[PDB]
């Protein structure tokens, strides 16, 4: 159950990069304008980095979980 | 029967939300999601076998959900009714 | 028919502050009023809260 740390951060980061950086030129030519870029720009910052602080405390753990023996039994089975 | 129109509303939501959250658990239950174990009534005999005993009571659940999904979709429909009273 | 006049003049009172708030923003911009509204012209948090 290999989840290669290549994969996700090219996907999530050309994602918010994207959204941060090529919706803004899209957002129309109107009085909205700069709240909206700031909403996109900003938005992509805050989820952006909520991702990648979430996903790097998962890079490389010190230690693995604890389980009752109960659901070692039920998990063996169900995952791989 | 007759009650009042805030009553009537918040009775239809709360059919709403009952319907939606225990279809949607008695889905999980009945799929055997692992994250629901510690919920499911098995005794500490049941772990002897294999998986398949304790799948049994994990549908057992997803029954008692659905069976409270379709109290609540009742409901539902009762204060929908008493809405259009109202 | 003899008209009216409208007068610029060197002012030495503080100017107000004003946003052109817009329907979606109104909550925002009360929230960041809240604590004391801004200076002439200073860069506005609501856009970023």
């Amino acid at each position: 159950t290999a989840h290669s740390f290549a994969l996700p951060v090219i996907i999530f980061t050309t994602f918010w990069g994207l959204i941060g950086i090529a919706g803004p030129w899209f957002v129309p030519k109107g009085p909205n304008r700069g709240v909206i870029i700031t909403m996109l720009v900003a938005t992509a910052v805050c989820c952006y980095l909520f991702w990648l602080i979430a996903i790097l405390a998962q890079l490389n753990p010190l230690f693995g979980p604890q389980l009752k023996n109960e659901t070692i039994w039920y998990v063996r089975f169900l995952w791989e | 029967l007759c009650c009042g129109p805030k009553l009537a509303a918040c009775g239809i939501v709360l059919s709403a939300w009952g319907v939606i959250m225990l279809i949607m658990l008695g889905i999980f239950f009945n799929v055997h999601s692992a994250v629901l174990i510690e919920d499911v009534p098995f005794t500490e005999k049941d772990f002897e076998n294999g998986p398949q005993n304790i799948y049994n009571l994990y549908e057992q659940v997803s029954y008692n959900c659905f069976i409270a999904a379709g109290l609540y979709l009742l409901l539902g429909g009762f204060s929908f009714c008493q809405v259009r009273l109202n | 028919t003899v008209p009216s006049i409208l007068n610029r003049m060197q002012t030495n009172q503080t100017p107000p502050t004003y946003n052109k708030t817009n329907k979606f923003t109104h909550g925002f911009q009360n929230i960041v009023d809240a604590y004391g509204i801004g200076t002439y012209r200073e860069i506005n948090p609501a856009p970023y809260t």
